[PDB]
């Protein structure tokens, strides 16, 4: 039963978290649509 | 042929928003026309 604390205790399974969520990248705002930036 | 250079990574974000969208569009049409006709004729002639 592991939750967000588990993960973010963890300095791996935070990483993962971050890196395939984008947490650290803006959004682009374009007239398309919101895309997150690379 | 490689037109660029190989990279020593690449630039990516995450997407995994998966999506099935399935659509059915199903038409019938009947059309039936009947016709008819009758002609009927009786004569009768007579003398003693």
């Amino acid at each position: 039963g592991d939750t967000l604390n588990d993960v973010i205790q963890d300095p791996t399974r935070r990483n993962k978290l971050i890196n395939d969520n984008n947490l650290l990248k803006g959004i682009i705002m374009g007239r398309d649509g919101p895309v997150p930036s690379s | 042929r490689e037109l660029i250079v190989r990279p020593d990574t690449l630039r990516a974000i995450i997407n995994n928003r998966a999506t099935i969208e399935t659509t059915t569009m199903e038409a019938e049409f009947t059309e039936t026309l009947m016709e008819s006709n009758y002609n009927s004729a009786s004569v009768k002639v007579s003398a003693p």
